[PDB]
């Protein structure tokens, strides 16, 4: 829902150069400049690119700023391992009458061959559902680079209220896993005939589903 | 060097109001502005607005207008951000910036440079509770795992079996829901064949609520 | 041929641009130094380009002004449209002595200076009566004589001090309403003072004051005079402002960054490296690309 798109991830081996795409309208990216940030995680984002093409004093020309029309591009040649962050992009928008930030792009540089998401999916206990509750539960696991997006289904329609994914975390090899959770009444999981939690990761989609009548 | 200092880590009921605090150093404070851009728990940047070091000309995100205002104090060259009516969405890092544009209309011209270390907001009701722990039944790969439910503050600690079964076992970390409670999972990964003579216990412990559960989780029969 | 990127104003490449009225008078407003604010009182250099970049100017410091009342806030966008301006180096009156029996020139310590913990603005003299003189007068009329040179116009500043009943009564002998006039280049505004009941401190000193100042300026043509007809709570003037030839102004922002061949209203400062553009005809100064439909 971000105003400017950017891609969940980018990757690329050590050495290579990737880029990451920003993706605007007329109002922000289209008459005005765009800029770039660069987090690592529990810090202070800190400027990299400043005017869609300038640089800061201490960042090196390995960074290069790009744009044409409605769309701006961050370039990261000779990919290094202290380049592992996430990139932001941000441009004024006269239609909004303020700053826009992109949604944020992860920087993985491979150490690792990619590897799809292990889904599991666990209906509520009878426990639960007895104390009145039920929680759907989505593990993901084994997946590398870590980032993932998550959908739900009821039936074979899409729900949004009551999901609480976690950020993807590091695990025991590397690997990234990460869960997510579907609060229902037992009212609503009883009225349909199945519930899917659906994973994509690298433009591939890993789906699993349960049925409430089943066992 | 330029600096920028922000008051400590806040934490407030819903409905209450937060001041934050940034202090500048430098640059000639009075020549330059400061925006605020927040940042929701694992999330993106949300931009909130600017003031003028200048003349204390203000411009706020639509979506804030009415709930914050920022004022800014030349003698100290300080300035501050109020949001006031606090819902569970606005915890968040609030982060201000050394921004370099202090009169004329504010219509993103110029840009915001060098970021404040941060301060944390939590918005939270919760009271210190105990979790409430179901069962993850099974299904030559098994998986079967513990949900722990609805607890404050973190954390929660997971065992198998009173530590005796470590192999296959993730414990993710812990989901935040829009209630100011926390829900975490734990999965192992057994042998199928090994269902049905062994046993399989979760042992959660909850300190700050002195919470100890050790949840049996077997097969499901029809 | 495209539209534009907007950008920050700049510098106009073969003309001196005027930003703030005083640069190098930083801890201060635009409105503090045509006002006179202590720590406010530094060079103006003239300028032949001026960006007009408060609509509505702020004071930051001194006496709580009732700045509504009168026409006060433009002072500083009315200097920016001279080419030279200059606050004067002699009084253009002498206070104490003034019509209304011997003053004491009061001071506040919400201006403070740097020699005081107290003072006032340089352009006025709070125009206290001595502890004998303190009761009701007569509308006194003092003539403000020109003062400045070559075809300079002379902005001349004044105003009113006011307070609630019992101030009113200790600073000077009358509790009542005071009454003002102002008169010059044929444009005469009646003022009268208020007792209490004032609305909240803004853009001032910080320090609470029980009462509030009104602020006008008068404009004198070369070789004329002003004048202005007083009860209790005058302030006369002291400092007047010198003006002459005439700055192109333009609607933009601070700060000036770098150097442009032409200043735009909506793209801000603009290199004329092609000769065409497109977009929004706003207003622009200098040497500019020509605006073409899409
Ligand atoms: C309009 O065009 C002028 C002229 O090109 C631009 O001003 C120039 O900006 C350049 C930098 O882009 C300045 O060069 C600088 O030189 C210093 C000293 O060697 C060097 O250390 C810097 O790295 C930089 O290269 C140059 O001084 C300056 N020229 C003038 C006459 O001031 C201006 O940026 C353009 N404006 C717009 C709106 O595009
Ligand atoms: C701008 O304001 C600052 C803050 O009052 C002034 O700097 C102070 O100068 C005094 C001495 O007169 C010192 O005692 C203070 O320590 C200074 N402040 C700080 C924060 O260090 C400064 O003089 C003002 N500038 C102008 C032009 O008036
Ligand atoms: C700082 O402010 C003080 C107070 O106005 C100034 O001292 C006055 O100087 C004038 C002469 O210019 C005298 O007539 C007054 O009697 C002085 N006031 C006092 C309290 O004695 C001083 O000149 C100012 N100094 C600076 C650096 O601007």
């Amino acid at each position: 829902q971000s105003v400017l798109t950017q891609p969940p991830s980018a990757s690329g081996t050590p050495g290579q150069r990737v880029t990451i795409s920003c993706s605007g309208s007329s109002s922000n990216i289209g008459t005005n400049y765009v800029y770039w940030y660069q987090q690592f995680p529990g810090t202070a984002p800190k400027l990299l690119i400043y005017r869609s093409y300038q640089r800061p004093s201490g960042v090196p020309d390995r960074f290069s700023g790009s744009k044409s029309g409605s769309s701006a591009s961050l370039a990261i040649s000779g990919l290094q391992s202290e380049d592992e962050a996430d990139y932001y992009c941000a441009t004024w928008d006269d239609s909004l009458d303020g700053w826009v930030f992109g949604g944020g792009t992860k920087l993985t540089v491979l150490r690792q061959p990619k590897a799809a998401p292990s889904v599991t999916l666990f209906p509520p206990s009878s426990e639960e559902l007895q104390a009145n509750k039920a929680t759907l539960v989505c593990l993901i696991s084994d997946f590398y680079p870590g980032a993932v997006t998550v959908a739900w289904k009821a039936d074979s329609s899409p729900v949004k209220a009551g999901v609480e994914t976690t950020t993807p975390s590091k695990q025991s090899n590397n690997k990234y896993a990460a869960s997510s959770y579907l609060s229902l009444t037992p009212e609503q999981w009883k009225s349909h005939r199945s519930y899917s939690c659906q994973v994509t990761h690298e433009g591939s989609t890993v789906e699993k589903t349960v049925a409430p009548t089943e066992c | 060097q330029v600096q920028l200092v922000q008051s400590g880590a806040e934490v407030k009921k819903p409905g209450a109001s937060v001041r934050v605090s940034c202090r500048a150093s430098g640059y000639i404070f009075t020549e330059s502005g400061i925006t605020w851009v927040r940042q929701a728990p694992g999330q993106g940047l949300e931009w909130m607005g600017w003031i003028s070091g200048y003349s204390g000309d203000t411009k706020y995100a639509q979506k804030l207008q009415g709930r914050v205002t920022m004022t800014k104090d030349t003698s100290t060259t300080t300035a501050y951000m109020e949001l006031r009516s606090l819902r569970y969405d606005d915890t968040a890092v609030y982060y201000c910036a050394r921004d370099v544009q202090y009169s004329g209309s504010y219509l993103g011209a110029y840009y915001f440079d060098y970021w404040s270390p941060g301060t944390l907001v939590t918005v939270s009701s919760a009271s210190t509770k105990g979790p409430s722990v179901f069962p993850l039944a099974p299904s030559g790969t098994a998986a079967l795992g513990c949900l722990v439910k609805d607890y404050f503050p973190e954390p929660v600690t997971v065992s198998w079996n009173s530590g005796a079964l470590t192999s296959g076992v993730h414990t993710f970390p812990a989901v935040l829901q829009s209630s100011g409670l926390y829900s975490l999972s734990s999965v192992v990964t057994v042998p199928s064949s090994s269902l049905g003579t062994q046993t399989y216990i979760c042992n959660v412990n909850h300190k700050p609520s002195n919470t100890k559960v050790d949840k049996r989780v077997e097969p499901k029969s029809c | 041929t495209t539209t534009p990127t907007k950008s920050y104003f700049a510098n106009l490449k073969g003309t001196r641009t005027r930003g703030k009225l005083c640069p190098d008078c930083l801890n201060c407003t635009d409105l503090d130094v045509a006002l006179g604010r202590p720590m406010c009182v530094g060079t103006t250099p003239s300028a032949k380009a001026s960006i007009l970049h408060e609509v509505k100017p702020v004071t930051s410091g001194c006496f709580p002004i009732m700045h509504d009342r009168t026409k006060i806030r433009q002072l500083p966008n009315l200097l920016r449209g001279y080419e030279n301006i200059r606050l004067s180096t002699q009084n253009v009156i002498d206070a104490e002595k003034a019509p209304g029996g011997p003053y004491r020139l009061g001071t506040s310590g919400s201006c403070p200076n740097a020699t005081s913990k107290s003072g006032f603005f340089a352009t006025m003299a709070w125009a206290v009566p001595k502890d004998n003189n303190k009761n009701a007068t007569n509308p006194l009329t003092v003539e403000v004589p020109y003062i400045c040179t070559e075809g300079e116009d002379q902005i001349t500043v004044w105003g009113f001090h006011s307070d609630d009943k019992t101030q009113m009564k200790n600073l000077y002998g009358d509790s009542n309403p005071q009454k003002f006039t102002s008169s010059a280049n044929g444009v005469t505004t009646h003022y009268v003072s208020q007792i209490g009941s004032f609305p909240d401190q803004t853009e001032d000193g910080g320090l609470p004051q029980s009462g509030r100042i009104v602020v006008d300026y008068m404009m004198q043509k070369p070789g004329k005079t002003g004048t202005i007809v007083y009860q209790r709570g005058v302030l006369l003037p002291q400092k007047v402002w010198c003006a002459s030839g005439r700055s192109k102004v333009i609607k933009g922002s601070l700060p000036l960054i770098g150097e442009a061949d032409c200043l735009h209203e909506k793209y801000g400062g603009l290199n004329k490296s092609k000769p065409y553009y497109t977009g929004e005809h706003a207003k622009a100064i200098g040497n500019c690309p020509i605006w073409v439909k899409t």
